[PDB]
């Protein structure tokens, strides 16, 4: 009669590492590292992401002709640019505080586009047509931004213009506009008609006075002239007043914004699909409850802490010794 | 092993027993068989389960984390931002790996200890009524049946003995 | 005859947590987490903090009429804003590099206010009175900043002004001025008699030209006009020059700063009391030598490392098992 | 217990021993009583004290830590700054808690080890002259008075001075 | 010690044994001498050598890390940048020291455990044929020769016995 | 007959620290903390660092008369400023985005200096001489930057100048220029001849127009006027155009840049020597494979992680107890 004390074993081939010894076969163990994604960009809370396509934030918000599919967009879970998002600012020039504007869009869940200054009723004393360019061509013909209006002189006359807008939308109104800088003094007259023009813009927290920087520059997209893009969030109840004697790319359409955390902008070439997830990465979605993942640093939703590790297996059972 | 039980004075484990982590063999006049200790495998499971959950709670998950853009005259701010991201990534990667390595060491030694502690709970229950062979095996002096065996793996021996 | 070996036990109910087991009652333990404060804002090194009250840094430094109690402030341990610090810039406009200025004030322990350009002796050729506004009203009547002086034309005449100051204080001087931007050219003339004005300001390390940005804007505190506020630290022995053909809100009073690390600005609604401390937080003071505290991240003085933990108790004694 | 001593083969603790962490209780013909072991209780105190002081030194204090303001066009810079504060708070909260959890384990297993080592130091002093009962108790074979008791909790037993044990051994 | 072997029931170490970490003395009718245990000493060296290498792998080296200049209106950015560098320095200095302190405790307890496990591998090999003196010493009952000694420090005793009460 | 189990011991006096006990003599230990340097500034990959000496980046790039030794410089492993690097901008003024330019020179391994606008062929209608100053004196005589050219009026005439450069270097071209700001309208005339002058610069991504800011300022190095320095990185194939009716400090020499990571700028007073290393710090070089070092935070190459530790000795052997 005997009795022996011993321990468990099995066919498990799971190896873990310790500080003293590597590749130690154990009987049980949990994996802490998620490394399997979806390969697909999915919805979040049932709401689909916004594909920009061959367009970037600038193009979309400005109304670049190549970005007409996006005119419909009103709500999104997150915004997605790609490797080919190059259609942004078709007329050469600076987009002042562009990176900052993007940072703002990051906390926007949706907006309500609207005509802030109706093109066919806001400018009785100025040329509302003729404001097109080969740089912004559409369908083979010269065109322009869909959300902006390039004003010009009405038969050799450009009377000072004043035009205000009061915010009654009960939210922030994103107002964009531009100031044109001709190459020569000749073009300045042909366009505006006043050689010494100016553009002034004022709200409760915004006050700035732009003046034409006439100069000769290398042609970019066939333009020696430049166009500088500006913006501002108009607060609920606040007025914004435009004054100009020329060079004004007036706002046509605006955006009444809706805030919402948990949003953001990613760059991905992965395809969008009709699926739902609580975690999104540039490579794909993640359906897991593991503490870690080595897929991607960039994340949207509730995700596991990103880590460089290749393997994070922690032991739960004992050292495995079948000794058959 | 740290406690010299597993892979020690008990050279191997038993692929047989499949109802627990630690246990007994017992070869009687009525037959053989395996039997796992409810007492000790339960405590071990409650413990390991708890160690894992503790580690997970500490590692708070990761909400929306996107990148920022910088223009060409913001290269210092861009590199600062980059130094922060790579910085925290270095640290969390190091913590995560380092923690596992350490707790795995703690975990294997935890088992080793448990096997050891069980063997010596039995040894201090039998004393004269059995001798230590080698591979953590006790040879009876007083012939113990199936009803008697279940008193040992119970923590309730009785010690009525003789020769020897 | 016998002898037993055993271990200590007592009525102690202190519990601690380990990795394997929770709520483990032990015989002895030390608490590492400080969670008790003072409820009061106290002195530091015997020096009381500076109460801004319903004023903020801007109001205090410019000399906003509502902030007259601070005119006596000379030395402080740390600066305190409240939830009602809304009295700063009373004439609408931008305070250029205002957040940076606050960053500077954080390492300033005290200063000596002084009259850099005495009102009744510096401007023999400009109007030194009349520089008042309803926006900066005081005692039911129109007034203006105390440390600033709004120069206007002297009877339809605004001669070019030039005025320099040399820093003989053996410290850095904080100089503040302003530039006024009228709503219309009519006002520009009424105020400056000089339709094409400029403001130039330069020391050894500062040089910047300001120009009137006349324009129509929404009224803020009844003002379509705007006022930008500027500042500079004049190094010891350095000169600062002011030239203007209009629109200059001239410096009246400056400040000779005294540097001192270990100071800062906090936001708190907790009351000031005649007590001392080596550690101050927005919630209150802390008299402790513990390594940690979960009271607040914002700290002044020598304080325990802040942490989110609710409990941090480490075991010193052994398991407590009375087993009565 | 990791060493099976505390809450192990010695099931309970003694509320009666109040002058130390580990000790003995003898029962004599002269009477009973408790007595703590200086040698081993002092080394534990010195070690634990040391452990705590080591912990505190590594967690250096926090000097003046105030927040920064940003305007409406420094939202990226404001969020970078916010990311760094929350970033460091996450790590230091983690370390502080994780450190205590680990060291609490190490500490309790430390006491366990101490009790075990004391017990086995006595067992190796006595050998034949006494028999192991169970709950860390030794029953004498040679009758040990108060004088002799102190010699054991002194590390200076005189084994060969006893073969009266051999007698009572049967 | 945590296992009470080193600086414990074996009060001291042998300056005489120079070919290994753990070993035997053995005093015979043929002579004395020392002898280190290959089996257990090698396993330790492999274990420690592995512990050190694991620490180094984890601490990735440091590439070009230079500082940045900021103008007099970039104090918030200069301080932010300074807060980051001192922040990361605090953490790594902490991890570095804290790691050594902990592992050193684990390493000394490792050796302790090893000596203990060896002693008791011998003890369960001899049983009756010898008696435990004190300082980790076994006194033989059946007189063992140089040829017999090498059977013990080999894990291959044979237990031919009789005793001597 | 007997047999004893024991352990090793030796004369080693190495001590380590544990959490429970300090200064514990052991038998074997490794040192993890490198604390020995070279006291010398050495080559990296066989290439020598660039000594700026009494000159800083600006002095070197502009061509300060005191930095003539750096004219030859073409390639470097890293850039070294000293405690005496004071010679940079010799004429008083601002160096726009200097800190950013420095950040750009950090990732530049070498460049090819070339004559972008040959002094003796580019300006047929302007005074290419006479553009010297006492502030920038060299050899007791008034001089000027080596890489810039101070254009002045040619006998009471300063015709509009236009001058472009197309980048054919297939690399980035760093172009520096300056804009002069005289003290008085008189000097403006003596120098340029046009009271109302301007300087215009335009590339594919750079567009900016400069107007003379005439005013009296505190004399620096004898100068009451100011001079602002600008720079831009001209992309391969892009063109840069300079237009001016005065006040232009035109580019003379430019730089064709070769990028390359791993480089940087350091401040050191340690001497340069003919050695080679894989790790460099301000204090000196490091030949070590330890994971840590307490020498310096600032590093160039492959270096041990910097730590504030004074000692990092990790135990390998056992507790050393000879007990002779
Ligand atoms: C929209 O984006 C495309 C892609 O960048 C632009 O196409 C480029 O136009 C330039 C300017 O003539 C050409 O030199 C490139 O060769 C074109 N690239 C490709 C891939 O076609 C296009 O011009 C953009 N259109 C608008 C209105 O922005
Ligand atoms: C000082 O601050 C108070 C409180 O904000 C200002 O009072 C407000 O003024 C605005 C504009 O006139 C009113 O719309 C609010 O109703 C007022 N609020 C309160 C609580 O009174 C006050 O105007 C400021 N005064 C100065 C001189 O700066
Ligand atoms: C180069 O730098 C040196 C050091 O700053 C300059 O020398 C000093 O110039 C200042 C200002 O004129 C004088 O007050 C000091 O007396 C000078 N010190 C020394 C040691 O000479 C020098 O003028 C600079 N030269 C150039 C061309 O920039």
């Amino acid at each position: 009669d005997t009795i022996c004390i011993g321990y468990h074993a099995n066919n498990s081939t799971d190896t873990v590492d310790t500080v003293l010894e590597k590749n130690v076969t154990v009987t049980h163990s949990v994996n802490l590292l998620e490394d399997s994604h979806n390969g697909k960009l999915c919805k979040l809370k049932g709401i689909a992401p916004l594909q920009l396509g061959k367009c970037n934030i600038a193009g979309w918000l400005l109304g670049n002709p190549e970005c007409d599919l996006l005119l419909t967009a009103s709500s999104w879970s997150y915004i997605v640019e790609t490797s080919n998002s190059e259609n942004g600012t078709c007329y050469p020039g600076d987009f002042i505080d562009y990176e900052e504007l993007r940072e703002q869009l990051s906390s926007v869940s949706s907006f309500e586009k609207f005509e802030i200054f109706p093109k066919t009723s806001s400018w009785p004393n100025h040329e509302t047509t003729k404001g097109v360019t080969a740089a912004c061509s559409y369908a083979g013909a010269s065109s322009f931004y869909r959300n902006l209006l390039w004003l010009t002189k009405k038969g050799s006359s450009y009377p000072k213009l004043s035009k205000s807008y009061v915010n009654n939308k009960g939210k922030e109104v994103l107002v964009l506009w531009g100031v044109h800088h001709p190459p020569t003094g000749t073009d300045q007259q042909s366009l505006y008609q006043n050689a010494d023009a100016y553009v002034s813009v004022g709200s409760s927290k915004y006050n700035r006075r732009f003046t034409p920087e006439i100069a000769a520059r290398p042609k970019v997209r066939g333009q020696a002239g430049r166009m500088n893009y500006y913006w501002t969030l108009l607060e609920p109840g606040d007025t914004i007043t435009f004054e100009a004697t020329g060079n004004l790319i007036a706002p046509w359409y605006a955006f009444a914004l809706n805030r919402g955390s948990g949003s953001g902008i990613i760059t991905s070439d992965a395809p969008v699909h009709d699926c739902n997830t609580k975690c999104q990465t540039p490579h794909g979605a993640i359906n897991s409850s593991l503490p870690f993942q080595n897929i991607h640093p960039v994340t949207i939703g509730e995700c596991p802490k990103y880590v460089r590790s290749t393997k994070l297996r922690m032991a739960t059972g004992l050292r495995n010794i079948p000794a058959r | 092993g740290l406690f010299g039980a597993i892979a020690g004075f008990i050279e191997g484990g038993w692929t047989g027993m499949i109802d627990g982590w630690y246990g007994y063999h017992h070869q009687n006049e009525q037959g053989s068989g395996y039997a796992a200790d409810q007492k000790s495998t339960q405590n071990a499971i409650d413990g390991i389960t708890n160690k894992v959950n503790s580690v997970i709670e500490k590692m708070n998950t990761q909400f929306t984390a996107v990148g920022k853009e910088f223009n060409n005259l913001e290269r210092r701010i861009e590199n600062l931002n980059k130094k922060v991201d790579d910085g925290f990534l270095d640290i969390w990667t190091y913590n995560a790996e380092l923690l596992v390595l350490l707790e795995n060491e703690r975990t294997l030694d935890f088992h080793d200890s448990n096997v050891r502690n069980l063997y010596e709970k039995v040894k201090s229950q039998l004393k004269n009524n059995a001798k230590e062979i080698g591979n953590g095996c006790f040879e009876f002096y007083h012939k113990c049946d199936d009803a008697c065996m279940e008193s040992v793996r119970n923590g309730t021996y009785d010690y009525p003995k003789y020769s020897e």
